């Protein structure tokens, strides 16, 4: 899975 | 991105993700503490399988998300999960898996619309 999507919301 | 757009992008990805929930407790705990963590892990397994629609994997090396029973830094050097984590951190081009503590996972799932 790609590392671009953050676990924490914007 | 807004929180709404962030949630929809995660949901689309979670349908195409394999999740592993590890067996290993990183440190010495009482029977009561282990039971409390295990009950929380079981609830997280149900949220990932039924609500987030991810595949549950029995092999942490065949997973995109790895749910831990503590923080990764708390696992001993001899631990299989810790070895695999260290091996992934050293390879810049390697396939990336996320290693999430059960507290980080609880916060994530709550940010997805399933407050636990
Ligand atoms: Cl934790
Ligand atoms: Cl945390």
């Amino acid at each position: 899975l790609s590392t671009e999507l953050s676990t924490e919301p914007p | 991105l807004s929180k709404s757009s962030w949630r929809q992008e995660w949901l689309a990805n979670l349908k195409l993700i394999s999740v592993s929930l590890v067996d290993e407790f990183p440190s010495e705990l009482s029977d009561s503490d282990r039971q409390i963590i295990n009950e929380k892990m079981q609830l997280l397994k149900d949220i990932f399988a039924n609500n987030l629609k991810s595949a549950i994997s029995n092999n942490f090396r065949e997973s995109d998300i790895i749910i831990l029973k503590g923080e990764i830094e708390d696992y001993p050097m001899s631990s299989e999960i810790k070895i695999y984590y260290n091996e992934l951190q050293n390879k810049p081009d390697a396939k990336k898996a996320r290693f999430w503590s059960f507290m980080k996972t609880q916060r994530f799932v709550s940010n997805m619309g399933f407050d636990i």
